[PDB]
């Protein structure tokens, strides 16, 4: 019911609020007769130095721990008290759950953007209808692969499989249905610099397989079949058109890609050679 | 120190410094001249920790007392704690030191 | 009429109706006529007695 | 304990000067209290003399 | 080869050190210099390297430190930890 | 029961009874000729022989650098990476899963601790003013900072005859913490 | 000269003696919330920005940046930083008129004036983009500076 | 730094020398009151001047802009 | 005095809410919305108090009733004073312990 | 610079000390405040009912107060309450209330 | 003495704690030189240019500069911002912050006599709130909605005699502190003991 | 008069057989039940 | 009385 | 040896001058061989990392001990520069040393006080 104070200068009243606040004096002033409109200015970084609402919301909590001089039988008695009031409120699934993740997040050596964006993705879906369970594990990778695609951050499914085991197929259909929920709340030149930094190769290497990268998506043919194999064969032409040896064995065992898909790709890039060179 | 022999009581081992700061002080006199420095620091560091806190305790302990229109020090409860101030009506801004002629002299020179 | 910039100035107004009105943006106005009881505040010139301390 | 603290004193001493025991090694010898403290622990002051 | 030895405050308390090397070792005057101790002490084990030493790093940059109160290398010890200077070149 | 209690006794006079010298079963002998030293010492300080111990000698003291501090803090966020450890292998033998080398040892936990412990003041109150920051004013105030040496809280604040070449008998700051700092 | 007082030649002064310089360092750093909410450093527009500061943006640049080698002095912004809004959480005075975003840049101090040394870029660690600028002053000894 | 301009009481000029002075010590190998006594110094309010600086932007030239 | 004091109003019955002057919150970035410590401490109570009235509506276990009844009186005398002694220090989750009343009004440089 | 009032302007003089009866305390508050809660469930403005409703004070100057209007910088404030199922202990008086019941009958309450 | 004798001799003074190095040697040094051995030299006025009776200790001495300076201390403050707590003037010189009228202060205006100006500075010159309060009790309960002059005070069925007071607002938190800690700070402005 | 009285008291504990000083002092303002030196002086 | 600094030509002509 | 994780994965090596410009934590990785063995019962049938450790300046695992002056010139570190100390976040970080006192030395103290001990003969004993 309004409650919406509205600062005017009632001397000049000819346009809405065009003033300019003066914070040195503690006043707020109209920029035209110059009569002030307000003293005793307040401020919001002052009460700031003392000390999450996009998670938590507008919950409050408060823990109860030993004291300086106290007893352990208080002790005890006042956390069994709260553990018989933790089924109240059903937000212990997400203090579990953001713990589990974060073990998981702090395992992958993700940054905190990931960690964030992920934790996002989880309170986003939480315990809605059409998850419909998934066992906690698949809405949890799923969840660290939205918040990788979100974060423009590149890892393969491979590498949260070898994480986690979600059985792939049961993952793509919750994966699915998770896009499904987040389009319903309204790239792999990433890929590069990872493996190169796998096979420890140079600077040169790696924009060479960047350019090598951006043809080969732009000349069609074959298109892809996954862009690992793409990314792989690519570092693997790049590789070879140096001298720093690798061979096929050693890049197939360390990027975990089979010696039959780098030479048949290795094929028809070797024909494709001829507007591949950037100098 | 290590510097002397046991069961040394010469004043010059066991702190007197005979040179003058014209021509320096020598180590064993320098060591115990920067011993009764920092003891001084430390000395009046603690005197004026107790010092203030015995300001504080002097100044709220004398606070509400004052003298009315009826030359009687009393204090804001009526307690009375001198019934004329300084025992004589006198400001302290006033009194000057003099000297009493009656006692003063011989019995000759008070008969004189 | 020196302003807030010169030292022998001024720097608010206070009506008798108890309102303020700073010197500045006040030239844009233009004149500013003073009548008697009410309250223009000065800067500190000369013969100002002041309380001077020192802690503690 | 030992019957003989001089010559194992001054024995302790000569390889302590050569360099076989490390100098930060800090051995004392009370007369008095007829004891023969060695202190090899982390953490004592020491200077060069 | 036997020629310094490290001395902690425990061995500190069975040996007996000299200050001066050519002052206080060998066995035997203008009245501006500072009086000093005698030789009687034969049984000298160790020598001190330099008295100067016994300073920090703070007071060393106190000049004539000797002829002034220990107070005042107190006070320009602490001084010293705040004026303005070049730290370093980069 | 008294016949665990007299075997459990015994075992407290071979382990707990005198942590050093050693904890093995047999070295009683020994321990009672030190203890016998011990109450030669006790009455021997009562009969007026020996003066009272002095706890103000320099060579009794024993200084801290990094080494000493983060042997504590790497030993105790050690022991607690291996409970962690065996934690998961407890959760996976006995919820009957399949096991990771990724979920098991983690790296957060000597990555916190170290990174926690040399950036904030505290050695995790217990310790605290232990990481300050390093004063570039100018060089001999680094130089004079890094090797300052501080005391926690006789006269400890009075200089001791047993601070000669040890500890300079000038450079020492003014006001509460006046002879608590020290310099080399 | 009494009470611990000196007296200091002035044509020394102004020759150089005892003037020291003094490099004042502000860090500023965008930040993202919840990726929904981003920081971006930028030239704040008078028109659609609210809770903007008093000082003149005329130094920044369209990075929301000062150039080094640019005499600033005091109530001035060296950073210009704002930060997205929404329209159903405040709606404060002019917020519903303002639409886009808000203020919440880093200016130099009241007191402090000089001339900007030296101004970097850089990704910190999780890869934000923060920015440290470095600004000279030369303080030539005053009556008021201690010795 | 870099040799002062002018000098800190008198006023006269003594940048010019110190190119000199140098080459009068690295050539002729004489003292520092000698070399002062060839510049034309005759006052200790100069001397105090190329005696005690300390020459830093050579170890400031030494890094890469 | 009966005017003024009861032994019957020793005992805490209903407790007096103070506004939002005494507590002032902060809306820092809009998404950084800091709240005082007696706020947590009166959501404490809340609970605390639902959660004694859900457990003595349906059933009584009569161990969770003391349980409960303890934490309501741990939560209200921490709100009060929350230094007491021989009792558990409520901390907040940031890790400092709770600010009190008792604590503004104790300490140096504080109300008074 | 606050506004007028036509209340008569009188300094103060003799303050009492005393207890807050739970029937004053009713008395006095405006709210009872049930819902744990900060602000409302849409993030904004208050939760209405809640630890810190429109119907207590308010600051951020833009706010009206519901219950004082005006402004911030002339709302004393308002007062709500939280009555108890069961009766609590004040701190401050728990030695007290003992000495009483060392003083008085536990029955008869003489 | 030993820095002139540096100063003219071309080679730096070694100033080493404990050397041989006396006064008198010094002061011979000095004396080569052709300058008065003990510092002393005969000194002109720069006004009258005559000449000065008593010779003046002059010579050059090495000096350090400290980081204190006038520059980052002089701050005054005219009416600028509050605290949100107390609404009081802030603390810091870069928050543009009051100085702080403490207890020792006010402990000398009341050794001077002065009550007019401990008011004024108590409450003008910090902060000064007006509230009302109830006759029947003197609690701060009294609803005040002037812009059609109406007030009441909840639980005493007043809407009548309400008293206003000017208090700063500090005592305003410690009697609304009060209040959340079940204590009754009444305030009276009629003397009922006599 | 107290407020100068307590002044012309503390101000000169600034410049500061039987114990003297702060500590005696302490002990007056105190009332202890027990001196550092109880001596008498027995006419 | 003063530090001697020209020990590296003293060194060069005694070595 | 020093090193650094950025957000997009790429590891390189760090220096001082770097680490101190972007705000970073002077610190060198941690790995150990875990061994693991399955008893069946005394019948019995890796380089993991551990985490981060801050390197201390002028010490034997940083890059600036090997270095010589004009290669400090190169890392633009000024050779006056002592070191000794750590970096956090951009911060140069110092431990000061702190004092205790020793163990596994029979002491002996007078009380007094009214109590009934006259001597105590405290030992505070511990391993090394
Ligand atoms: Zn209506
Ligand atoms: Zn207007
Ligand atoms: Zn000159
Ligand atoms: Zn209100
Ligand atoms: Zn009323």
């Amino acid at each position: 019911p309004n409650l919406n104070i509205v600062l005017t200068c009632p001397e000049c009243k000819v346009y809405p609020p065009k003033i300019v606040e003066r914070f040195s004096e503690g006043d707020v002033v109209c920029a035209l007769c110059g009569l002030v409109l307000s003293d005793k200015l307040v401020d919001t970084r002052s009460e700031w130095r003392t000390f999450n609402p996009l998670l938590d919301g507008n919950n409050l909590s408060t823990r109860i721990g030993k004291g300086e001089t106290t007893d352990m039988r208080f002790t005890k008695e006042l956390n069994k008290a709260q553990g018989k009031n933790v089924m109240d409120k059903k937000d212990n699934e997400v203090q579990a759950a953001f713990a589990k993740i974060t073990m998981l997040c702090d395992a992958a050596e993700l940054p905190k953007i990931v960690k964030d964006c992920a934790k996002e993705a989880y309170k986003l879906c939480h315990d809605e209808k059409t998850l419909k369970g998934k066992s906690m594990e698949s809405i949890m990778a799923a969840s660290i692969l939205i918040g990788c695609r979100r974060a423009e951050v590149a890892r393969t499914f491979k590498e949260i499989q070898s994480l986690i085991h979600v059985k792939t197929k049961e993952f793509g259909k919750t994966l699915n249905i998770m896009k499904n929920i987040l389009r319903g709340k309204s790239q792999n030149l990433t890929y590069i610099p990872r493996f190169c930094s796998h096979l420890g190769l140079p600077m040169q290497v790696t924009t060479s397989a960047e350019y090598t990268a951006k043809k080969c998506k732009e000349i069609k043919e074959i298109a892809g079949k996954s862009p690992i194999t793409i990314a792989v064969v690519s570092i693997y032409l790049n590789i070879l058109l140096f001298q720093i040896p690798i061979t096929a064995a050693k890049v197939g065992q360390t990027l975990q890609v089979t010696e039959g898909t780098i030479k048949s790709g290795y094929k028809i890039l070797y024909e494709h050679r001829d507007k591949l060179v950037d100098p | 120190l290590p510097h002397f022999s046991k069961d040394d009581y010469s004043p010059e081992s066991k702190g007197f410094v005979e040179n003058s700061y014209l021509r320096g002080l020598t180590p064993q006199e320098f060591f115990f001249h920067a011993m009764g420095g920092r003891e001084g620091l430390i000395d009046t560091a603690v005197k004026t920790a107790e010092t203030g806190y015995i300001q504080r305790r002097l100044v709220k302990a004398l606070e509400d007392i004052m003298v009315h229109y009826d030359n009687t020090t009393r204090n804001s409860l009526g307690n009375v704690i001198q019934f004329i101030y300084g025992e004589d009506g006198m400001d302290a801004a006033h009194i000057e030191k003099q000297s009493l002629d009656t006692i003063g002299g011989s019995d000759a020179a008070f008969e004189k | 009429r020196n302003g807030p910039n010169e030292h022998p100035g001024a720097k608010y107004v206070i009506r008798d109706s108890g309102d303020r009105i700073d010197l500045r943006y006040s030239k844009r106005a233009g004149d500013i006529q003073l009548q008697y009881g009410w309250k223009v505040e000065r800067h500190i010139m000369d013969n100002d007695p002041v309380l001077f301390n020192r802690q503690p | 304990v030992h019957r003989n603290p001089a010559r194992l004193m001054e024995t302790l001493r000569t390889l302590r000067r050569k360099g076989d025991i490390n100098p930060e090694v800090s051995m004392i010898r009370d007369i008095r209290e007829k004891e023969l403290k060695i202190f090899t622990d982390a953490g004592r002051v020491y200077r060069p003399l | 080869e036997g020629l310094v030895e490290y001395i902690d405050a425990e061995e500190e308390e069975s040996i007996l050190i000299a200050m001066q090397p050519e002052d206080l070792e060998p066995a035997e005057v203008d009245p501006a210099k500072r009086i000093r101790v005698s030789h009687h002490a034969t049984t000298f084990t160790h020598c001190e390297i330099h008295p100067s030493m016994i300073l920090g790093v703070a007071a060393s940059i106190i000049p004539f430190p000797d002829h002034n109160q220990s107070p005042r290398n107190t006070y320009q010890s602490a001084m010293g930890k705040q004026a303005m200077g070049v730290f370093l070149t980069n | 029961k008294k016949e665990k209690r007299i075997q459990y006794a015994k075992d407290i006079l071979q382990k707990e009874f005198l942590p050093h010298i050693t904890q093995l079963e047999g070295f009683e002998s020994r321990k009672a000729f030190f203890l016998g030293y011990m109450i030669n010492r006790l009455l021997l300080c009562a009969l007026d022989r020996k003066d009272q111990d002095d706890r103000d000698h320099f060579g009794k003291k024993r200084l801290d650098l990094a080494g000493p501090l983060l042997a504590q803090l790497f030993k105790t966020l050690f022991k607690k990476l291996t409970k962690d450890i065996f934690r998961y292998m407890q959760r996976t033998v006995e919820e009957a899963h399949d096991f990771n080398m990724k979920l098991a040892i983690n790296a957060k936990t000597i990555t916190s601790g170290l990174k926690y412990a040399l950036a904030t003041g505290n050695w995790g109150s217990s310790r605290a003013g232990v990481s300050q920051v390093l004063n570039r004013y100018t060089y001999s105030s680094t130089l004079s900072h890094l090797r300052r040496t501080n005391t926690p809280i006789a006269k400890p604040r009075q200089l001791h005859n047993t601070h000669w070449g040890l500890v300079c008998p000038a450079e020492t700051p003014e006001g509460q913490a006046c002879g608590l700092v020290k310099n080399l | 000269n009494q009470e611990d007082s000196m007296i200091m030649n002035q044509s020394s002064i102004d020759r150089g003696l005892f003037r020291s310089l003094f490099f004042r360092s502000y860090m500023d750093q965008e930040k993202k919330y919840g990726m929904s909410i981003t920081e971006t450093f930028e030239k704040p527009q008078r028109t659609n920005t609210l809770r903007m500061k008093h000082g003149t943006y005329d130094k920044l640049d369209d990075d929301g940046l000062i150039a080094p080698g640019v005499r600033v002095s005091g109530e001035d912004v060296i950073i210009g930083k704002t930060t997205p809004i929404s329209p159903d959480e405040e709606e404060l005075g002019q917020r519903t008129a303002y639409h886009s975003k808000r203020d919440a840049s880093t200016p130099l101090r009241s007191t402090e004036n000089g001339i900007v040394d030296q101004v970097l870029v850089t990704t910190n660690q999780d890869g934000l983009k923060f920015v440290k600028v470095r600004v000279r002053t030369t303080k030539i000894p005053q009556i008021g500076d201690k010795f | 730094m870099i040799v002062p301009v002018r000098c800190f009481s008198c006023g006269k000029v003594v940048g010019d020398k110190w190119e000199s002075y140098l080459n009068l010590l690295q050539e002729d190998e004489l003292d520092e009151g000698t070399a002062l006594s060839r510049l034309g110094l005759k006052r200790y309010c100069c001397r105090r001047m190329i005696l005690t600086h300390v020459d830093l932007i050579e170890k400031f030239l030494r890094y890469n802009p | 005095n009966e005017v003024f004091s009861r032994p019957e109003w020793m005992i805490l019955t209903c407790l007096p809410v103070p506004p939002p002057p005494v507590r002032p919150s902060i809306s820092f970035n809009e998404s950084q919305r800091g709240e005082d410590d007696l706020t947590f401490k009166l959501a404490d109570i809340l609970k605390a108090n639902i959660s004694l009235e859900t457990l003595e509506h349906n059933g009584a276990p009569h161990h969770a009733i003391e349980e409960a009844e303890s934490l309501l009186q741990f939560h209200v005398a921490t709100y009060m004073d929350n230094d007491i002694a021989g009792q558990p220090q409520a901390l907040q989750k940031s890790g400092r312990p709770v600010k009190s009343i008792r604590a503004r009004l104790k300490g140096k440089e504080g109300r008074i | 610079g606050q506004q007028y009032s036509s209340a008569p302007l009188r300094t103060v003089k003799e303050v009492q000390f005393g207890l807050f009866s739970p029937e004053e305390v009713r008395a006095i508050s405006v709210a009872k405040i049930r819902f744990p809660e900060t602000m409302d469930e849409t993030q904004t403005r208050a939760k209405i009912g809640g630890l810190n409703d429109p119907r207590l004070g308010s600051i951020d100057r833009n706010l009206k107060c519901q219950t004082c209007q005006e402004g911030m910088n002339e709302c004393p404030g308002h007062f709500g309450h939280i009555d108890l199922a069961k009766p609590v202990f004040h701190v401050g008086f728990i030695a007290k209330i003992k000495k009483v019941c060392e003083c008085v009958c536990m029955h008869c309450g003489k | 003495l030993l820095s002139k004798v540096a100063a003219l001799s071309g080679n730096e003074g070694d100033a080493s704690p404990f050397t041989d190095i006396t006064v008198e040697g010094i002061s011979k040094l000095l004396r080569e030189h052709g300058y008065q051995s003990r510092g002393f030299e005969v000194m002109y006025n720069g006004h009258t240019g005559k000449k000065l009776m008593a010779q003046i200790f002059f010579g050059p001495t090495y000096y350090q500069r400290l980081r204190h300076m006038v520059d980052d201390k002089i701050h005054a403050r005219a009416r600028g911002p509050m605290q949100v707590l107390t609404r009081q003037p802030v603390e810091g010189r870069s928050r543009d912050g009051g100085l702080r009228f403490g207890e020792m202060e006010r402990d000398c205006m009341i050794a001077h006599g002065a009550a007019s100006f401990l008011k004024e500075r108590l409450m003008e010159a910090s902060d000064a709130f007006r509230v009302h309060i109830c006759g029947i009790c003197g609690l701060m309960t009294v609803i005040a909605k002037l812009n059609h002059n109406q007030f009441e005070c909840k639980g005493c069925d007043n809407k009548i005699d309400i008293y206003q007071i000017h208090i700063p607002y500090a005592a305003k938190l410690l009697f609304q502190e009060l209040m959340a800690m079940n204590i009754t700070p009444r305030l009276y402005t009629d003397r009922s003991r006599d | 008069v107290g407020v100068l009285a307590a002044q012309s008291i503390g101000e000169p504990a600034t410049q500061m057989k039987v114990t003297s000083g702060v500590p005696r002092l302490k002990e007056i303002l105190n009332v202890a039940k027990n001196m550092k030196t109880p001596s008498l002086t027995v006419y | 009385f003063i530090k001697r600094d020209r020990m590296r030509r003293n060194f060069l002509r005694m070595r | 040896k020093p090193m650094v994780n950025e957000s997009d994965g790429v590891t390189h090596a760090l220096y001082p001058q770097e680490a101190r410009l972007r705000n970073l934590t002077y610190s060198s990785g941690l790995f150990v061989d875990v061994k693991k063995r399955t008893y069946e019962l005394k019948y019995e049938l890796g380089k993991v990392f551990i985490g981060r450790l801050p390197i201390m300046l002028r010490s034997k695992n940083c890059y600036l001990s090997e270095a010589t002056e004009s290669d400090l010139y190169k890392l633009k570190e000024c050779p006056f520069d002592m070191g000794g100390y750590f970096i956090i976040n951009g911060s140069e970080k110092v431990l000061i040393a702190q004092e205790r006192s020793a163990g596994n030395i029979v002491q002996v103290f007078k009380k007094a006080a009214p109590s009934p001990i006259s001597h105590v003969a405290e030992i505070r004993s511990a391993l090394e």
